[PDB]
């Protein structure tokens, strides 16, 4: 079909290139660290009657301490969370304590590799790459409250805050405007919202937004359906009434 | 390595097809032909040998007709050896049902078994499929007599009429018509014979060009007991029919 | 070794394989399940043209994966076949291990994870089958209905419809479903299912097979004498919106 | 080792020794004999310590994998089935397990589910499990009473702990109680043998109706 | 590092005909001249001997071999496809069978066991399938004598006269008109002999020609010269000069 | 035939404390009636506050400890120089200690330390797994001649202050440094008299948040 | 071991099993059963070692079960008999056997026959109208030779299994206080709740 | 497993201040027959370590090769390699014990003890021993087989702490092990009359002597005859 093993005159291999096609037709995923929590939202969109759009969201926890919001294809990012539960949680059992966000993504990291025909350095077992980026967002008890972004390829890198989707060009444009360095996570949620709002070409209800959100008396807490609803009810008249 | 020393033929097509398995179809239609009509005091089946000659032997007359058990049987349209491998291993396959739970395979299980190895050549492995196409000869106590025909691709469906080979298309306009929905073995062998001579190009429909099997209820003979018609009971039953001709 | 590529990305963030998984789907008959808040309903075809099927050994549509649990599909017989005994051990599996019986959403997460996993790893290609499944979660009478498709993708829906002329059916169903007021009696909501399925399945009243799923294990498949009733009804009400 | 459980109206009545020795001198009275599975469920220490240890710290990882996976709690039931199809493999090569897996879930009450190392699974509503059981039994048999409340339910508990302390040399430092509610289990401390046993002695009046 | 060749190497072709079976089969169409008969009171084989050179043994030389002690088989086709095929064929001949049911598979059984070696070849990528077809002539003593077609796939089918190789047709009209059954061996070598001096000229001899026939005991042939327990071989294959004195006979 | 599996003696002992705790061993090594050693070092500081003995058989001990001395390398490695927690070292050395027992452990193991939270700690091994803390623990060969000692003075269990001895009683006080080390003294004092397991050195490793610090005071040799 | 007795009626196939578990004086449990339903009309009860029971029994039964859902078709009595032999003859062998001996109590919904299956852990299967495994059978065949002999009704069996326990539990030394009963026939499986003479 | 049909015995050990000084018999025991008498058993692993070893000599046989093997190793990845990352007497050592504890951990084990002496050349004196039974333990005095009973308690006369180490020079420590060697001849009869001895020195390298024999003579034995054949009828 396609070299595995065969790169560009830069030196950059196909396969990678292909990889980061993929994730740019995902909806938006927007992560702001902060000292106080780690918020986490998505663009989860649509709205029919003829759809549970509330039963479909695309924050998913892996462990009492760590989610993952993703953007690009859907499927795949079921493999990657198979792979990080049990490395988690074999890390868990024998040293009772959290496994590092950054560790956890230089484990995948790993085994998005394979792909292709096998090497003699390693035993190629897939086809492709994953097209899917992700953040993970956690917290451990060493670094406090942390927001990472895993791209297929390889790389990882931490941030303190970062949008990866479709309309991420925008998004991190406002990101840095509105950061600054004594940003509290109640604030942090109500920007995300801004963002949201600004970027649709819909009115944003909770069946087209999810929030979530880290404090370390719970964990990695979804804000939920209900709370998430009671924030957009709140937007929406104090935006309207700026105008 | 093997990318550039390869293909694969084993994707899927513009249209949602597979090449090999769309062509193995077309292998089949210019092969032999078999029949399956199933009475409900029997089964007949005809099938008929393309081309004979008195320098093949026609005096063997399960080369198309091979029993599996003594309850089910196939007739076979497509190549002797394609045939072989799915035959032995479904007479295994047969061996292992009996073993376990001392009762007989239904025909249902075994053919979805057959089929999933079918698809499986194909879905995995690079490798090709068969290329001949069964009429499943067989019996039930819940389903009466069965007749099915599963296909390379593995799809498998019911009949009480069908055709595989060729002139297929000319076999099954004739037997609609003249179907009657409930009916003995000896009116099927009269119907049968009608529409194999006009199936059969100009005067050829003879004994050494037909297999023929029927599988009776019998009173000297037990219940399903298959008859395996060697040349001289195909001899009989032209003349009596009097279509010979 | 056959573990190496036979599905590879496209140059758009597709994949080549899953769109062509998709097309077979298409040119295949027509599954629908339309939900109360009472029951599920599904419908499938069985439009038999010629008349020498004998149509008690002809493969139905309507699998069992689990007591209270169903799958329906569109597409290749062959590979749904494979797909539907792993889903039937999966079932099996968490009764056996947990001591409990099977709660849908994992069952739905399970027949997502073995079409992902073909699409992603090599030497093997998805299957061309793309699914429904359904049913009641234990000691529980609200309605589930799940759609997974051969990409490994899954989600939930109210109502959904597949394989050929899926447009034509949701079009429809967007006009006679609310989630706000769905309905209650298994009469009209059975009466909405058949009169879909009839604008695209041509003439069946016979050739449509429904099966009404109601909590827990009531899973009870309506007949031809039945449905024809319905098809005379609605010869009647097309000529009382006139 | 004697190591018992009760159903009763408020929950379940876990009680347990703790005692090490070295020769028959009580070097401490602290040794490991509960193994906390996750805060809702205990599992005892006792048969082989190591494949308790290991297999108990091991179960609370894969029922904590089983709230992400599925979205539910686990049964107590669940919990035990997994144990045992485990324990059986590695048996006729050792491997031994004396526990019960105790817990009180919402969705199914207080549930008490007894594993042993041969694969049996055996849930019953009272249970004594040791060497000193048929002693132990009799003590909490004829005071027993489902319906009776938590601080009474304790002190028999207690002592038919005690009872089994007294006869045979393989219980007897200290004894840990421990209340295993509906929103997770309660330490209710140990308890001096030496305080303990002039009180009960004086006060049950068995085997004591007339003290010897 | 190694192989990864596991695509199937035989594919199907638009008209629904399998490249390599298509090729494989011009090679023996082009190969040597090879009959077989059923005389009823016998069966004979004939193949063309050849040389390599005046020079060359043709001793060492393989165009008839006994697959089993009754029977044995010829070809038309590539001659180190026949010889390694040989040698699957004798020995699941020998391991499964000679102290199983203890004795030799009949003919049928034996021509199915070839058929699959064939078609395993076919199926699977690593290797191309056999480029052979066999005329496999037998006697089993529940079968009476037999005459089979083995293709390059592992298509059969029964004959009771054939012929394959070059120069086809013809030979099996002079066969067919000579032989209807019920036929002295010897009468079915002068037949076979008249049948290729007219299908094969430029030169011709019992000297190129390598006959065998399998319709005949010798004593020496149960392999010992004592007291009967069992039958043994009928398999014999002739000398040249046997061959010159029925090329004498008329 | 053959077994390798014996005895070589030694005797250890940990102590935690107020803030501080101990792990005092012996420095005499034998096989038997001979002397292999008459130094060397038999607690050994593994890093990150945890000091560390395996007293029983020797040759179980180095195998446990080489497997433990890379896992302490790969931690750091895999988790960006992170120390490593007293507690989350003992669950690594149980999963060591059950990874073999189809050939079987005999020794004693002993960790003390702090854990990071400030208390001391000390914990307690079965030689086939198992930990759990104790707040003293005595070990090795002569494990049950010094905690009967250790039980009054330290831990004031089956110690009551004449009167009635039974409603008057003895209470706990946290040792300091200086008094655990004259209690440590005397117990090795007195062991080396009783026993050739003992005898040679005394090696006491304190473990505080400013170090580990080293004392060696002298023992019996014959 | 575990007293474990079976009885083919004429109406019924009725199976006896031990209701209690014996911890010195007094019963610790006398809630007891053990038994798994199968399918709606085929029963299997259990004696044997109490760890290598509950690991073949569920083993056995979800088998059955994966076979039941697939094909949509409840099997025969005769077909599972055959399936519970054939996995003990292939375990007989292995290093660490089943201990257990079955006795499957059926009604054959397809011939409208009864049916009894007494199975040894060994493999042997043997259709019966009584039996009895181990030393109870000395006791019990004794009786139901001479006081029985075939045709007799569900009423008759009931007494006649009463008889048998009382006689075991003071001539024979074992001990395992009473059965609780259980009938198998056309229209399913039913608990027979008394026990004062039945 | 195995029990013993061949046995080597005796190799010992002792520090000084700037070397160490090893000394064995030449031995191949079938027993009570001195069947090989020669056989090596101080092998120079380079120039500043010799290994000794006692016990089985079908397992010592197996060690030989693998100590010309771990020479062949050392030159490779630089033939100048003697203090670069190879040649050191705690290389050879870690290296014999891996093997060690892989064999007795899975009961098919090397039957011998060893003796690992040498002068690190980046470093001080290296002594240490190892044994069958996966027990390891450094002194310094050493010896194996015969010799740790009964040549050892006069090694440790001169040294066996640390603080005696300076206070031995080379002719206190050849004394020493020339002594104990009359000594092993002299109880025990297995240990063969011809001997190779090795001092290895900070200030000369390398000193192998080798084939020497044991002097001194012992006829001691001679005031005792009461006789033993001298016969009267």
């Amino acid at each position: 079909d396609r070299g595995v093993s065969t790169f560009s005159p830069e030196g950059r291999l196909f396969q990678v290139e292909y990889s980061l096609e993929a994730i740019k037709l995902g909806s938006t995923a927007i992560g702001i660290a902060t000292k106080e929590g780690v918020v986490l939202g998505v663009e989860k969109r649509a709205t029919s009657p003829l759809l549970e759009s509330d039963s479909i969201e695309k924050i998913v926890e892996i462990d009492r301490h760590i989610g993952c919001a993703m953007s690009g294809l859907t499927a795949d990012a079921r493999s990657m969370i198979e792979h990080a539960r049990t490395a988690a949680v074999t890390h868990n059992l024998y040293y009772d304590e959290d496994i590092n966000v950054e560790s956890l993504t230089q484990s995948v990291c790993d085994l998005a590799l394979r792909f292709g025909e096998g090497a003699s350095g390693e035993e190629r077992l897939m086809s492709r790459p994953f097209g899917v980026a992700l953040l993970i967002a956690g917290h451990d008890a060493d670094d406090g409250y942390q927001l990472f972004h895993a791209e297929p390829s390889g790389t990882f890198y931490r941030y303190n805050a970062k949008a990866i989707g479709s309309g991420s060009e925008g998004a991190q444009a406002e990101l840095l405007n509105e950061w600054h360095s004594s940003l509290t996570l109640k604030e942090a949620e109500l920007l995300v919202l801004k963002i949201l709002k600004q970027v649709m070409e819909e009115k944003l209800d909770e069946n087209n937004a999810q929030l979530s959100c880290i404090t370390k008396q719970d964990g990695f807490k979804i804000y939920d359906n209900e709370k998430t609803a009671e924030l957009i009810k709140e937007l929406k008249e104090k935006e309207a009434a700026e105008s | 390595g093997s990318r550039r020393y390869d293909s694969r033929t084993t994707i899927f097509s513009p249209e949602g097809r597979l090449y090999q398995v769309e062509y193995a179809l077309e292998s089949i239609s210019h092969a032999g032909t078999a029949i399956g009509i199933m009475a409900s005091d029997g089964i007949v089946l005809a099938a008929e040998r393309k081309v004979t000659s008195t320098l093949l032997e026609q005096d063997t007359s399960t080369e198309k007709l091979y029993k599996l058990n003594d309850k089910i049987a196939v007739a076979v349209a497509g190549l002797t050896a394609d045939a072989e491998i799915l035959i032995n291993t479904a007479r295994i396959h047969a061996q292992n049902y009996l073993k376990t739970y001392n009762e007989d395979i239904p025909v249902e299980i075994l053919v979805r078994r057959l089929s999933d190895i079918k698809q499986g050549y194909t879905q995995h492995g690079g490798l090709r499929p068969f290329g001949v196409s069964f009429i499943y000869a067989g019996y039930d106590d819940r389903y009466g007599y069965q007749l099915y025909t599963s296909n390379p691709s593995g799809n498998y469906t019911g009949w009480k009429a069908i055709s595989v080979g060729a002139n297929t298309s000319a076999a099954q306009t004739l037997l609609q018509m003249d179907y009657k929905d409930d009916m003995k073995v000896d009116d099927a062998i009269e119907l049968a014979l009608k529409t194999l001579s006009k199936t059969t190009d100009s005067s050829a429909l003879t004994y050494d060009r037909l297999e023929f099997a029927t599988i009776r209820k019998g009173a000297n003979d037990g219940e399903v007991y298959q008859k395996i018609f060697k040349p001289q009971e195909i001899k009989d039953i032209l003349v009596k029919t009097g279509i010979t001709k | 070794g056959y573990d190496r590529a036979l599905s590879i990305f496209s140059p758009d963030g597709h994949i080549f394989q899953v769109e062509y998984a998709l097309e077979a789907v298409k040119r295949g008959t027509c599954a629908v399940g339309v939900k109360g808040k009472n029951c599920v309903v599904l419908g499938c075809e069985r439009r038999s043209t010629l008349k020498l099927q004998d149509t008690r050994i002809t493969p139905s549509k309507v699998s069992k994966i689990d007591s209270h649990v169903v799958l329906s599909f569109s597409g290749l017989n062959a590979d749904s076949r494979i797909l539907i005994e792993k889903a039937r051990v999966e079932a099996q599996s968490h009764r056996l291990t947990l001591e409990d019986p099977v709660t849908v959403e994992y069952l739905t997460r399970y027949v997502a994870g073995v079409q992902q996993r073909y699409t992603q790893s090599g030497g093997v290609r998805p299957f061309g089958v793309s699914t429904l499944i359904a049913g009641f979660d234990p000691r529980d009478d609200e309605p589930k209905l799940y759609q997974t498709e051969p990409s490994g993708i899954y989600s939930s829906w109210s109502a959904q419809t597949i394989g050929r002329n899926s447009k034509t059916v949701r079009e429809f169903l967007e006009k006679n479903y609310d989630r706000k007021e769905p309905p209650a009696t298994v009469e009209e909501c059975v009466k909405l299912t058949v009169r879909s399925l009839l604008e695209v399945v041509q003439t069946g009243a016979k050739n449509i097979e429904i099966t009404v799923v109601k909590p827990d294990s009531d899973i009870v498949a309506l007949s031809s004498e039945e449905i024809n009733q319905y098809v005379t009804q609605i010869e009647q009400e097309k000529q009382e919106q006139q | 080792t004697t190591t018992l459980a009760f159903r009763f109206q408020g929950g379940i009545i876990v009680a347990v020794d703790s005692r090490a020795t070295a020769g028959n001198w009580v070097a401490s009275q602290t040794v490991k004999r509960v193994i906390e599975i996750n805060p809702f469920l205990l599992g005892t220490m006792a048969g082989g310590a190591a494949d308790c240890q290991f297999w108990e710290t091991w179960l609370g990882s894969q029922c904590r994998l089983h709230e992400l996976r599925e979205k539910e709690r686990i049964s107590v039931a669940a919990a035990s089935k997994i144990l045992s199809n485990l324990v059986y493999q590695y048996k006729g090569a050792g491997l031994s397990m004396g526990t019960m897996i105790c817990g009180y879930t919402r969705k199914e009450g207080p549930t008490i589910y007894y594993v042993d190392s041969d694969g049996t699974r055996l849930k019953g509503d009272i249970f004594c499990v040791g060497s000193g059981q048929t002693f132990a039994y009799g003590v909490l048999d004829s005071n027993y009473k489902w319906d009776l409340s938590v601080e009474d339910a304790l002190y028999l508990g207690k002592r038919s702990i005690l009872a089994a302390a007294h006869r045979d040399a393989y219980s007897g430092g200290s004894v840990n109680l421990y209340h295993v509610t509906e929103d997770g289990w309660i330490y209710h401390g140990n308890h001096d043998v030496g305080e303990l046993f002039w009180k009960v002695k004086e006060e049950e009046g068995s085997f004591n109706n007339v003290i010897g | 590092m190694t192989d990864r060749y596991s695509f199937s190497l035989t594919t199907f072709s638009p008209s629904g005909k399998l490249g390599q079976i298509d090729y494989a089969l011009t090679a023996v169409k082009q190969g040597v001249t090879s009959l077989g008969i059923k005389a009823t009171n016998g069966v004979v084989i004939a193949t063309e001997k050849k040389s390599s050179s005046p020079l060359a043994m043709s001793e060492t030389l393989s165009k008839v071999s006994l697959l089993t002690p009754d029977i044995g088989a010829v070809y038309s086709g590539m001659g180190p496809d026949y010889r390694v095929l040989v040698d699957k064929s004798r020995k699941v001949a020998h391991t499964s069978y000679k102290r199983i049911y203890g004795e030799y598979p009949p003919t049928k059984l034996l021509v199915s066991e070839v058929a699959k070696i064939m078609q395993e070849a076919t199926q699977s990528g690593g290797v191309r399938p056999f480029g052979v077809s066999l005329l496999i002539a037998g006697h089993d003593e529940f079968n009476g004598f037999s005459l089979y077609q083995v293709d390059p796939s592992g298509s059969y089918f029964p004959w009771k006269a054939t012929a394959i190789g070059k120069g086809s047709v013809a030979a099996k009209t002079f066969l067919e008109k000579r032989w209807n059954d019920e036929l002295e061996l010897e009468d079915a070598i002068h037949i076979a002999l008249l049948t290729l001096k007219e299908s094969v000229e430029g030169e011709f001899n019992g000297d190129t020609i390598e006959l065998a026939i399998i319709g005949d005991e010798n004593p020496d042939l149960l392999g010992y010269t004592g007291i009967p327990t069992d039958k043994g071989p009928r398999f014999r294959k002739l000398t040249s000069q046997e061959i010159n004195d029925r090329l004498e006979a008329l | 035939q053959f077994n390798p599996y014996g005895d070589n003696g030694g005797t250890i002992l940990g102590i935690a404390g107020e803030d501080f705790a101990v792990l005092a061993g012996d420095t005499r090594n034998i096989t038997d009636y001979s002397i292999n050693s008459r130094y060397e070092p038999k607690v050994f500081d593994c890093g990150d506050n945890i000091v560390m003995s395996a007293n029983g058989f020797a040759a179980d001990g180095d195998a446990l400890v080489k497997r433990f001395k890379n896992s302490v390398k790969w931690y750091h490695f895999d988790h960006n120089d992170k120390k490593l927690s007293i507690n989350s070292a003992a669950r690594n050395i149980q999963h060591l200690l059950y990874g073999k027992r189809f050939f079987p452990y005999y020794v004693h193991t002993i960790i003390a330390g702090l854990d990071e939270d400030g208390k001391g700690a000390v914990y307690s091994f079965d030689p086939v797994g198992s930990y759990e803390r104790e707040q003293c623990r005595a070990g090795g060969a002569a494990a049950s001649l010094i905690m009967p000692f250790l039980d009054n003075q330290v831990n004031f269990k089956n110690q009551y202050e004449p009167g009635t001895n039974g409603k008057v009683k003895k209470p706990l006080k946290y040792l300091s440094v200086e008094e655990v080390i004259k209690l440590v003294r005397d117990s090795f004092t007195s062991a080396t008299e009783r026993h050739i397991q003992v005898g040679d050195g005394l090696e006491i490793l304190i473990v505080t948040k400013d170090g580990v610090r080293k004392e060696f005071y002298e023992l019996k040799r014959d | 071991m575990d007293i474990i007795l079976g009885i083919r009626v004429q109406d019924s196939v009725i199976l006896a099993s031990s209701k209690a578990v014996t911890r010195g004086i007094s019963v610790l449990k006398d809630s007891d059963d053990k038994t798994r339903q199968l399918s709606p009309h085929t029963l299997m009860s259990f004696a044997g070692e109490a760890g290598d029971t509950v690991q073949f029994a569920e083993y056995i039964q979800a088998n059955i079960q994966l076979y039941s859902i697939r094909e949509d078709y409840e099997l025969s009595p005769q077909a599972v008999s055959s399936f519970v032999r054939q996995e003990l003859a292939k375990s007989i062998r292995s290093r660490r056997p089943y201990q257990v001996n079955v006795l499957i109590g059926g009604y054959d919904k397809k011939k409208n026959k009864p049916e009894l299956y007494q199975i040894d852990y060994l493999g042997t299967k043997v259709e019966l109208p009584y039996g009895a495994h181990g030393y109870s059978g000395f006791y019990t065949f004794s009786l139901l030779d001479h006081h029985y002999r075939p045709d007799m009704t569900t009423e008759e069996g009931l007494d006649l299994l009463k008889l048998c326990v009382q006689e075991l539990e003071k001539r024979m030394p074992m001990d395992f206080k009473g059965v609780i009963v259980k009938i198998v026939d056309k229209d399913g499986i039913r608990q027979v709740d008394d026990f004062q003479a039945q | 497993t195995q029990q013993p049909i061949v046995t080597g015995t005796s190799v010992i050990s002792m520090k000084y201040d700037n070397g160490v000084i090893i000394a064995a018999d030449n031995l191949g025991s079938y027993g009570s027959l001195l069947r090989f008498n020669g056989v090596e058993r101080l092998i120079p692993v380079g120039d500043n370590t010799v290994v000794g070893i006692s016990g089985d000599i079908s397992d010592m046989q197996h060690i030989e090769r693998l100590l010309k093997d771990l020479v062949t190793e050392n030159a490779y990845d630089n033939p100048l390699a003697d203090a670069e990352e190879a040649l050191e007497p705690s290389y050879i050592f870690e290296y014999l014990a891996t093997v060690m504890y892989q064999r007795r951990s899975k009961m098919n084990p090397l039957w011998n003890a060893i003796i690992v002496a040498g002068v690190q050349s980046n470093g001080d004196q290296f002594l240490r021993y190892v044994n069958l039974l996966g027990v390891t333990y450094s002194s310094p005095t050493l010896a194996t087989g015969f010799g740790a009973h009964m040549a050892n308690p006069l090694l440790r006369k001169v040294v066996d702490r640390e603080s005696d180490i300076p206070k031995t020079t080379v002719q206190v420590a050849e004394e020493a092990i020339v002594n104990a060697m009359r000594v092993l001849y002299y109880r025990d009869a297995r240990s063969s009359r011809n001997f190779s001895l090795a001092i290895i020195d900070k200030n000369t390298g390398l000193t192998f002597k080798k084939n020497l024999q044991v002097e001194n003579m012992k006829w001691d034995f001679a005031k005792d005859i009461k006789g033993y054949g001298t016969q009267k009828i």
